């Protein structure tokens, strides 16, 4: 049901994405063929020729409380070459303060709005075949595609119309749209909250988009976990040394930190196991530092012109620590992630969970996804991330070798 | 013929216009050939004469193939190609035999005069203009233009490919249970039908193709197994590598060893056990291609071991979609791994080898994991599924390593297989300081300008020592200092360094390194009974570190 399409434009000089398709399992290929041949019948996508030199990777996932294959297009390249995405969506600062936030998939809405004819070419993707027997099945989009930051930017106008009545009826509720999702926050009792969400789904329903008791976030109960300083009766050289190092490091973040009194204890070539009584002076410095570490961090502020970075460390025992900053040590936020009953044997599974959680928090706090520094081998991550991935979006990531000390500094 | 298929709209790169490369004056004989060649092509609709309007031109040439006095027409599309849009990419990979499904009957059909049976976008033909020059730049030459996909043009391979895909589609829909593989101008067909129906299905296919402008060979003209396909020898129920001949030679050149490694790496697809590591080593520094390289004792042994393997012709079996894939891995030696994939015990669909990471400090557990990863990727590519692994590592060894390592890691479903040499960790660092063990506070320094350096330690038992090093770095001194402490310590030791660098390396329990030094340290770490390693920040009022920093820094700024 076409309308007046919004003319889209790539950044001057920038050209369309030409990203290779990674091999997929027969299971996922079968699923994508079934899904795509159905989208073709509905006119959402159409086959393309070899004169289209563009490509964007495609995968198949399954959301939580979902056993039906879903198509996930990785538009990260196209997104970076777009913006345009010009008329962006403003991020409300009230969202992070709500007692509860509910995430709602509204991606099905985008398939109503036709995509600018001259932009379609850039949304090209391939369904590969096993053992390269058949050439890939190539398609492009005719409608706003899910996963492209251009879709929500264009759909704003229609989204505000859809939400106008609900907004005027509940002017205290915060609604934030990021990619294929809607973030809805209120300070209401969980019962009213859920009731209000249900009502919101009905409004969306009237507009053809079935928006299914989604994941419930509580940004209020989010508290930056400190760096953690031990609490022992007697201390060894090893423990003080371990403490000096830790604080020496933290001093790079929180200026108020002191270590001269503690260091005074570490003098002479003593055995690591020797017990050492702490001077009353060191006791203060220590306690004083613990207080500093409780509170945020004076000086760090979110800069909307700069990228967000997230580092994750494997702590063991299904535990993972992470930090979000724009400039190293200048932590805007730190946290933890403990394996939920089930992933009792999978590192990749837990890391993908941790990444999604951290990404979700970023969207809520800043309305932006961070660039991840993943403690894993590329090929391994490349091979398995889709096996447990359930988000409609995909953040940027790179692979790194965790510095052994960093693990300790943030170890709990 | 010329397929009645809708054309692919083609265009030049954004800010560009057609080629306008002048015709070189050509020989009388070469001009005669072009005239007749072009007359034939023109009669078949492949090309058409054009007016003087068309301002485009691409050079034309003529060359005769030996053992025959028959001329051939060569068009230099280098210019038009630079101006032609980018296209897709024919294919992301080539079918691997091991992935070929078992089918009772298989046929190869090649599409004849492929490129020339496919139409070119009319609005683009104007850019394919070429000129047969007149004997000595007389007057205008005979100007032509293509109507079909020109041989050597940028978009031909891709446009042909698509045209074939569009043509094969309806036939695919009406025959879901038949496999067709598109490869360049070839076309392989497989079914599980008894000849009778199969030849019928083939014939129906050809008729569908012919109905679309594409000629194929008829029964008596079709190739017969063995098929010599892209380096492989295909039989209906088995495959292998094209006959490999290892040249018996006295004195080897870089070029000879290069080709040797090539054939060997190639043969490794089905012949298990091939080792190439010792030959590659000879290819280091090379500097030349005709320079002869004397074979090391190790390379001669390796080459001999390879000959033995290749003496006995080996074959691969085909894929059965109903059975599980099983991959087995074995350690061949220093950073050398081989694997084999089968469905029925020891009937290999495929073989392979792994020997990455240039000794960036690693251990057998990391390597095995890497090999598993590589195998997993290729299995997905070749069969669309991951195999079940058979590894020469204890579940206990595996869990111990993974749980404690800093990087997330994960092997798909695997089973231990007692196939020596087994993978294991050779040593392990203590989790807490050793009571009643001497504590060495080590340190190293190196002058940036002079490259001179000092390494040493000081203990809690009051010992001390400082070595001078030449042509060193800060990194090397820190590792030298730890090495010193390990040499003068004995069975139990606590070592405190200021180097995150060294702590990092040792913590990963390496058993192999490109660094002679790191190997010394490893060799030494294996001998110990207990080793605890701790870190402290340098340049602090930290007893021990503060002191070694003195003797090691004195005389070296
Ligand atoms: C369905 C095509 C096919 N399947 N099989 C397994 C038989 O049980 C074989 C071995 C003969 C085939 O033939 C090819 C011949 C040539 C040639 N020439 C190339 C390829 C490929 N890929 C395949």
């Amino acid at each position: 049901s076409p309308i007046e399409t919004v003319p889209v434009k790539l950044k001057p000089g920038m050209d369309g994405p030409k990203v290779k398709q990674w091999p997929l399992t027969e299971e996922k290929i079968k699923a994508l063929v079934e899904i795509c041949t159905e989208m073709e019948k509905e006119g959402k996508i159409s086959k393309i020729g070899p004169e289209n030199p563009y490509n964007t990777p495609v995968f198949a996932i399954k959301k939580k409380d979902s056993t039906k294959w879903r198509k996930l297009v990785d538009f990260r390249e196209l997104n970076k070459r777009t913006q345009d995405f010009q008329l962006g969506i403003p991020h409300p600062a009230g969202l992070k303060k709500k007692k509860s936030v509910t995430v709602l998939d509204v991606g099905d809405a985008y398939f109503s709005v036709p995509l600018d004819e001259d932009f379609r070419k850039y949304t090209a993707f391939t369904i590969p075949s096993i053992n390269n027997e058949t050439p890939g099945i190539r398609y492009q989009y005719n409608v706003l595609p899910q996963g492209w930051k251009g879709s929500p930017a264009i759909f704003q106008s229609s989204m505000t119309k859809i939400l106008e009545p609900f907004r005027k009826q509940n002017p205290d509720i915060v609604i934030y749209q990021y990619m294929d999702d809607l973030y809805v926050g209120s300070d209401l009792e969980i019962g009213q909250h859920r009731t209000k969400i249900e009502e919101l789904r009905q409004h969306l329903l009237r507009w053809g988009l079935t928006t299914p008791m989604g994941y419930e976030l509580h940004p209020d109960k989010w508290t930056v976990q400190p760096i953690v300083l031990p609490e022992k009766d007697s201390w060894t050289v090893n423990d003080i040394q371990k403490l000096v190092g830790k604080l020496n490091w933290a001093s790079q973040i929180y200026p108020g930190i002191k270590v001269r009194q503690l260091c005074k204890l570490l003098r002479g070539t003593k055995a690591l196991t020797e017990v050492i009584p702490l001077t009353e002076e060191a006791e203060l410095e220590l306690a004083e530092n613990r207080e500093i570490l409780k509170e945020p961090v004076h000086g760090v502020y979110y800069d909307p012109s700069k990228d967000l970075i997230a580092e994750i460390q494997k702590q063991g025992q299904g535990q993972w620590t992470y930090q979000i900053y724009q400039e190293p040590f200048k932590n805007l936020k730190t946290g933890k992630y403990a394996r939920m009953r089930g992933a009792h044997t999978n590192d990749v599974k837990q890391l993908t969970e941790a990444v999604q959680k951290i990404t979700t928090e970023s969207i809520v706090i800043w309305g932006k996804t961070p660039k991840f520094k993943l403690p894993i081998q590329k090929e391994t991550w490349e091979t398995w991330w889709t096996e447990y991935w359930q988000a409609t979006w995909i953040p940027e990531w790179e692979f790194v070798n965790t510095p052994p000390l960093v693990k300790l500094w943030y170890q709990l | 013929p010329i397929s009645p298929i809708e054309t692919v709209p083609v265009k030049l790169k954004p800010g560009m216009d057609g080629p306008k490369v002048k015709q070189w004056p050509l020989t009388e004989e070469k001009i005669k050939a072009l005239v007749e060649i072009c007359t034939e092509m023109e009669k078949e609709g492949k090309i058409s004469k054009i007016g003087p309007e068309n301002p485009y031109n691409t050079p034309v040439f003529a060359i005769k193939k030996k053992d025959s006095t028959k001329w051939r027409k060569l068009v230099d599309f280098r210019e038009l190609n630079k101006r032609t849009q980018d296209f897709w990419e024919v294919q992301l990979g080539i079918p691997h035999p091991a992935g070929l499904k078992k089918k009772k009957s298989v046929t190869v059909l090649d599409v004849g005069d492929a490129y020339f049976s496919v139409p070119l976008d009319e609005d683009f033909r104007k850019y394919t203009a070429f000129t047969i020059p007149s004997i000595n730049n007389e007057t205008p030459g005979i100007r032509y233009q293509y109507n079909v996909l020109p041989q050597g043009w940028k978009g031909s391979p891709a446009i042909f490919q698509s045209s074939m895909t569009k043509i094969l589609e309806p036939f695919r829909k009406q025959n879901p249970d038949i496999v067709i593989y598109q490869y360049m101008d070839d076309l392989y067909v497989g079914s599980d039908l008894e000849i009778g129906q199969h030849r019928t299905k083939i014939e129906e296919l050809r008729q569908h193709l012919l109905r679309w402008g594409l000629t194929t060979p008829d029964k008596k003209h079709q190739k017969e197994p063995p098929f010599l396909w892209m380096g492989y020898e295909l039989h209906p129920d088995k495959w292998t590598v094209q006959p490999i001949v290892l040249p018996e030679k006295d004195s080897w050149t870089v070029n000879d060893i290069q080709k040797l490694v090539g054939k060997l790496n190639w043969a490794s697809q089905i012949y298990p056990g091939i080792k190439v590591r010792q030959l590659c080593k000879l290819l280091r520094g090379t500097k030349a291609l005709t320079e002869v390289i004397p074979l090391t004792e190790e390379a001669e042994l390796e080459l001999a071991e390879n000959r033995e393997i290749l003496k006995e012709p080996v074959h691969g079996v085909y894929y059965d979609p109903s059975k599980d894939l099983i991959a087995e891995i074995q350690k061949q030696g220093q950073g050398q791994w081989t694997y084999q994939i089968y469905q029925e015990p020891f009937k290999n669909l495929k073989t392979g080898k792994y020997a990455r990471m240039r000794g960036a400090h690693t251990n057998d557990v990391k390597q095995l994991t890497e090999a598993v990863q590589k195998i997993t990727t290729e299995s997905i590519v070749i069969w669309g599924k991951t195999p079940k692994f058979k590894l020469p590592i204890q579940k206990e060894t595996w869990e111990t390593w993974w749980t404690e390592y800093w990087q997330a890691t994960w092997i798909p479903e695997w089973e231990f297989v007692n196939t020596p040499p087994l993978v294991k960790l050779w040593y392990q660092l203590e989790k807490e300081p050793i009571v009643g063990a001497e504590t060495f506070y080590v340190d190293g320094a190196a002058n940036r300008e002079t490259k001179l350096g000092k390494a040493g330690y000081v203990t809690n038992r009051g010992r001390q020592k400082v070595v001078t090093l030449t042509d060193t770095t800060n990194q090397k001194t820190e590792l030298q200092a730890i090495y010193l402490a390990l040499q003068d310590s004995g069975l139990e030791v606590n070592i405190v360094t200021d180097s995150q660098y060294a702590l990092g390396i040792i913590q990963a329990q390496p058993d192999q390194s490109e660094s002679e030094l790191v190997n010394q340290i490893i060799e030494q770490l294996i001998k110990k009974e207990k080793v605890y390693l701790a870190w402290v920040p340098a340049h602090k009022g930290i007893g021990g570190n503060e002191q070694v920093d003195k003797l090691v820094s004195a005389g070296i700024r």
